């Protein structure tokens, strides 16, 4: 026995954490209220068939914690974890980082840290928000820091909305980006991808959704993190914990941005059109438009390769097929990682959910690696960062938080020296 | 919760503001006497924003009522929805500053401003939290602009911190209805450049060809102008108003729109917008939208764009539709219009979407963008100010106020530049 | 299934549209009604490429006519099949541009652009799958340019996917029919290089000559134009329309012809063109054909392609022959016509072969062709409005539509570029 802490900031960050706490809660059997040993990684046993989810919601507007409170899960979630604040951010990181976290970033820390007092087999932490938001760039790079500086080496993992190459709700996102990644960079253990098109892509034509909403959306982050924690909250053949994660992917501090995907993405009706063999998912997952991220990998190379397949699964049948996946050359490797290949094999299921896109299967697998090509998006978004600060446009709304335009150069080349360390 | 406060100048104001009301009231299921009737809890959810509560299961809007004059006070009040308001809200005075700026600012303000401030106040502290204000006022004439001025300045000096937007109404430039209106103009710009921290710029004879082309209307009136001021009004708000797969306010338009603070001025858009026997054979699609979002003829504010520079450009909608669309053809606005364009601002289209369409229609798009076509105006307003104040005509009713000429010579200055600024980053 | 939609601009396109209706009547098998009595399952295997499902047993033409006037409009319905076309498709104006570019595509084309828009959209969606448009239209007139570039416009940005062809008229250069005609192909071919993905280039005098001297004729009319460029119509189409040993479909020829995106302009051929006491006399064979392929007397659009030098040829044929005949012809035209020929692009000439010749002859062949020649044309026309616009002279009807300097600037600039692009080539 053991637990893990899912941190959810901003309104992509609180609906994440609600869609990932469905799932935990309709794969265990959770009713609504919290009634019907591998569950108390994520819920605590207090009474009698009692159940909450360690988690903490806060953003700086209530739209969304009202929202949350509303649904037929107010009986599932205590009212103390939900937080609202008063003044959002409004898509400005300094906002959110100074004016309206510095104040509320204490009740948060502080009983996130009860949260790890009654859980004395804390495996890590799991953030999720997105960088476009400024709530979900400023208090989440924040309250990284502070975990970083409370918590020393325990291991944090961290899910960010990045805003997409042509998809951004808001124009001062490459602001908050830049400045959000230059300040958790050097505590960030582990980041990774999400692209909204790319999600949108594939739901209207693998799962052939024309009108898909961000409940896809927030299954496809559902499903993503079941995948990741199956090791965590059920036993396998060769179980993956959360260190192993950062220990493979992270011989160097500088490069800790691995990408995700999943396999597969099939409808009900598209599930009677086909059934999943080892190699056929695996060479589909590793297709470039199959990854949720914009960008190929085939134009750089690849660092490692972490397999996570969950059921029943034949580990002879899962290095076969790996194998046959390295003889072809449309997968490269550096020079000097030859072997950076780890599989974990669980034995339960996916969970599929009642009205769901995706199609209740006894087999998954996720696709799980750190690519070359996030060094193109993080090029092309320093390069329109340098365009639209070149003209220093929208730094006066950060200047009114209080600080000068110096940071915001040095965040620059900081974000240049990460791009040329490739 | 994020309480805003409205704020009506001149009679123009009054009437919009009144039409505004009778709008939300359609939008939230509220009749004419308060008692809300929606068929849906996300009308009535976040009535709170502009509605109080009201005893007896009624709502009551939070505005208030400011003018030089009763006349317009009793045909509002008389008129439809006029018992939703109560009659503490209307405030007015007895002289009129007979569309003079220094007389609605000094002679006539100075017996006001206390009133205002007193009723604004109230409203602030008698709500929860107050996330900002809107004020809407004709710059054309004298005792609105006034007012305006009056206002935006106390307010910056009474809440520096609590942003807003002005939907002050510039004067036609091909009409001069008031001699004296660039006297209006001058000081009210002099004074936002200071005291507001974003403004919308509406000008009539655009709208005025709207109505008669785009609606294919023979007897524009001012009713449709206060229409499709109350749909701009609905596009903006909808965002905070009701619940959004991408939800936005004005805090997040303000920080989109707003690069510098001196340039602040943005040319509010609305879509779409077509006639019974068109709307029933025209296709009732995005693309049909996106080639009404970029264009002269549903334009707004008198200046041409394709002259000038789009600065950013936002965008918000409202109804039934995947977001990647959206995406795609902002991605192909960009490709096709690069050179109306700015070059330095990439991916300068802020993109949010309110899931509740307005009533009566299942998609509403509120086209937000900022272009240095208002330098041309900015820049005929500076040189009629030159023309008729090198004559020094008209300026004894502004001098027996307490006016003075380098006043108005810092005034001209201040507005120099910024067509300078505005040019410069053209 | 693969419908492509017609629409007809000007009087002469009308006219030419439906010449070319009652020509695919004849060529499938259509009566005067609508009726289907072809001998033959091939002309009503593919008949709803140009027509619809309609009841009774009918077919009705896939056509869409535009005019500013109706008097070619009853003029072309109560001619001949004028009942196989329904009263919807037939839209007109009432003022009529007059020849004017900026009129037809911005005053009379405002009101227009909605049911243009309309009636294409309904042909699109209620068709199975849209391949493609043709148009035809006039570039001298100043109506018919204005929808054509309105058109062509609108499809870019409705339907950026499905390629066309542009089958505009270029005012004859011997001939001045219009004072302000430059200014048409000016806007026509600035619109052109940017909403067109391929045109081809008819020019009158041409055509003029061909009917004077290869026909034979004292007495050259329109209906004879009308004529030839119907036999244009069915050499390119067939293929499509009719089953080939060597398939081909527009797609086809655009991905053959279109090295640049900006460099799109093609003069199309027809073949054989001999009188009555000529054919029984001349050899019905190939060689007879390929002697007659590349000629400056049977030669389209009036730019002598031997100045310049070829880009590509495509040659779509229709008879019963073999096939290494042709191969074995166009090699030897590559071996004699080499200087003529681009060295850079070996084996230039498309072959493909449609197995069904049209109604009365055993052959029929289209030479598709693309040469520097148009450079001449091009430039010509540029000096043209560089010596007109120097002294600023009917000016005022334009201006007076919404019109202005730089803009006309940067049309004659880009027809500079494309003129000194083609020359480069060259
Ligand atoms: N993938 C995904 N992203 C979402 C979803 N909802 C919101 N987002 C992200 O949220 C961004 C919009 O801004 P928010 O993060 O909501 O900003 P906010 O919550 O208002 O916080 P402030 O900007 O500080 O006021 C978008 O760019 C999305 O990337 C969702 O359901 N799915
Ligand atoms: N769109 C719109 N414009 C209006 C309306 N009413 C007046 N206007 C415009 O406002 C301008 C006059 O502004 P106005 O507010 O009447 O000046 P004023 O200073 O308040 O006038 P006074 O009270 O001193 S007498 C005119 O140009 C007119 O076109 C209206 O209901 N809708
Ligand atoms: N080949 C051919 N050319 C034609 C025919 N009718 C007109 N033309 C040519 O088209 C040119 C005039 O184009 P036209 O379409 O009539 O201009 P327009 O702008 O539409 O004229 P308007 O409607 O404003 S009055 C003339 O040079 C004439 O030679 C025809 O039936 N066949």
């Amino acid at each position: 026995m053991r637990e893990c802490i899912s941190i959810h900031v901003g309104q992509a960050g609180v609906q994440i954490g609600n869609a990932c706490w469905e799932l935990y809660c309709l794969e265990h059997g959770i009713q609504p209220d919290g009634q019907m040993d591998s569950f108390n990684t994520f819920f605590s046993e207090t009474g009698a068939g009692k159940h909450v989810p360690r988690a903490v919601f806060v953003d700086l507007e209530p739209t969304v914690v009202d929202e949350v409170r509303t649904g037929t899960y107010r009986q599932l979630f205590h009212p103390e974890q939900l937080i609202t604040g008063k003044e959002d951010a409004a898509n400005n990181y300094a906002r959110g980082h100074y004016t309206i976290g510095k104040e509320i970033v204490d009740l948060v820390l502080d009983r996130i840290r009860k949260l790890a007092d009654q859980c004395t087999g804390l495996q890590g932490f799991l953030i999720f928000h997105s960088f476009g938001g400024g709530t979900g760039s400023g208090f989440t790079s924040l309250l990284m820091e502070r975990l970083s500086v409370d918590y020393g080496k325990k291991s944090k993992l961290e899910f960010a909305i990045y805003p997409a190459p042509q998809v951004s709700t808001a124009v001062v996102e490459p602001y908050n980006s830049i400045l959000t990644t230059h300040t958790t960079l050097e505590h960030s253990d582990c980041a990774f991808m999400v692209d909204n098109e790319a999600i949108y892509d594939i739901c209207r034509r693998n799962l052939d959704i024309e009108r898909p909403t961000y409940t896809n959306l927030n299954r496809l982050i559902g499903q993503i993190v079941s995948s990741i924690t199956a090791s965590l909250r059920f036993d396998g053949a060769l179980n993956v914990d959360l260190t192993e994660f950062q220990t493979n992917l992270v011989p160097y501090p500088r490069i800790h941005f691995p990408l995700v995907t999943y396999a597969p993405v099939i409808s009900a009706e598209k599930a009677y059109h086909e059934q999943l063999s080892v190699a056929e998912i695996t060479n589909a997952c590793f297709e470039p438009a199959n990854q949720m991220v914009k960008c190929d990998p085939r134009h750089g190379k690849y660092m490692a390769c972490c397999m996570l397949y969950r059921g029943d699964v034949v580990p002879k049948d899962v290095n076969a097929a790996i194998a046959t996946i390295k003889t072809k050359r449309t997968i490269q490797f550096v020079d000097w990682c030859p072997t950076g290949f780890k599989v974990g094999i669980n034995y339960q299921p996916p969970t599929v959910v009642p009205g769901g896109d995706l199609a209740k299967v006894q087999r998954a697998v996720c696709m799980l690696s750190n690519t070359t090509a996030i060094a193109e998006a993080w090029a092309r978004l320093d390069h329109k960062f340098d365009l639209m600060y070149a003209k220093r446009a929208f730094v006066h709304w950060y200047v009114g938080e209080g600080m000068e335009e110096g940071e915001f150069s040095e965040a620059r080349e900081d974000l240049a020296a990460l791009e040329k360390d490739y | 919760m994020r309480e805003i406060v409205h704020i009506q100048a001149g009679q123009c104001g009054n009437q919009i503001g009144a039409k505004f009301w009778e709008i939300i009231s359609d939008e939230h299921g509220i009749d004419a006497t308060g008692a809300y009737h929606g068929d849906s809890d996300l009308q009535l959810e976040r009535i709170n924003v502009y509605y109080n509560e009201a005893s007896g299961g009624k709502y009551v809007p939070r505005a208030v009522l400011v003018d030089l004059e009763p006349g317009t006070m009793d045909s509002v009040r008389s008129g439809p929805f006029g018992q939703i308001f109560r009659p503490d809200n209307f405030v007015f005075g007895q002289s009129g500053a007979g569309n003079n700026w220094a007389k609605g600012h000094y002679t006539e303000g100075a017996e006001l401003v206390d009133s205002v401030l007193d009723v604004v106040r109230k409203e602030a502290e008698s709500c929860d939290c107050l996330q900002g204000f809107q004020l809407t006022h004709s710059l054309g004439g004298g005792t609105g602009s006034g007012m305006g001025t009056l206002l935006i300045s106390k307010i910056r000096e009474e809440y520096p911190d609590r942003i807003m937007n002005t939907y002050s109404v510039v004067p036609s430039p091909k009409v001069s209805d008031t001699v004296v209106e660039p006297y209006n103009a001058t000081l009210s710009v002099h004074q936002l450049v200071e005291n507001t921290d974003e403004t919308y710029c509406i000008d009539n004879e655009a709208l005025y060809d709207i109505c008669f082309r785009t609606l294919k209307l023979t007897t524009p009136t001012y009713g449709d102008l206060n229409h499709l001021v109350s749909l701009t009004m609905s596009g903006v708000t909808t965002c905070l108003r009701f619940p959004g797969q991408l939800n936005a306010d004005l805090r997040k338009l303000a920080v989109n729109m707003v690069p510098f603070p001196r340039l602040h001025f943005f040319m509010p858009g609305f879509a779409p917008l077509t006639s019974r026997g068109s709307q029933q054979y025209r296709a009732l699609t995005v693309p049909e939208l996106t080639q009404q979002m970029f264009d002269a003829k549903n334009m707004m504010a008198a200046c041409d764009p394709r002259h000038g520079r789009y600065l950013t450009v936002a965008a918000i909608f409202r109804g039934r539709m995947s977001m990647k669309e959206v995406d795609e053809q902002m991605l192909n606005i960009q490709n096709k219009n690069s050179s109306y364009f700015v070059e330095w601002i990439p991916n300068n289209v802020k993109t949010a979407v309110c899931d509740i369409p307005p009533r009566g229609l299942k998609m509403s798009a509120t086209f937000i963008g900022n272009s240095t076509a208002i330098q041309e105006l900015f820049k005929r307003i500076s040189e009629q100010f030159t023309a008729m104040f090198r004559r020094k005509a008209f300026l004894h009713w502004y001098t027996g106020e307490g006016m003075d000429e380098m006043e108005f010579t810092e005034a001209e200055s201040n507005m120099n530049d910024l067509v300078s600024e505005y040019q410069q980053y053209q």
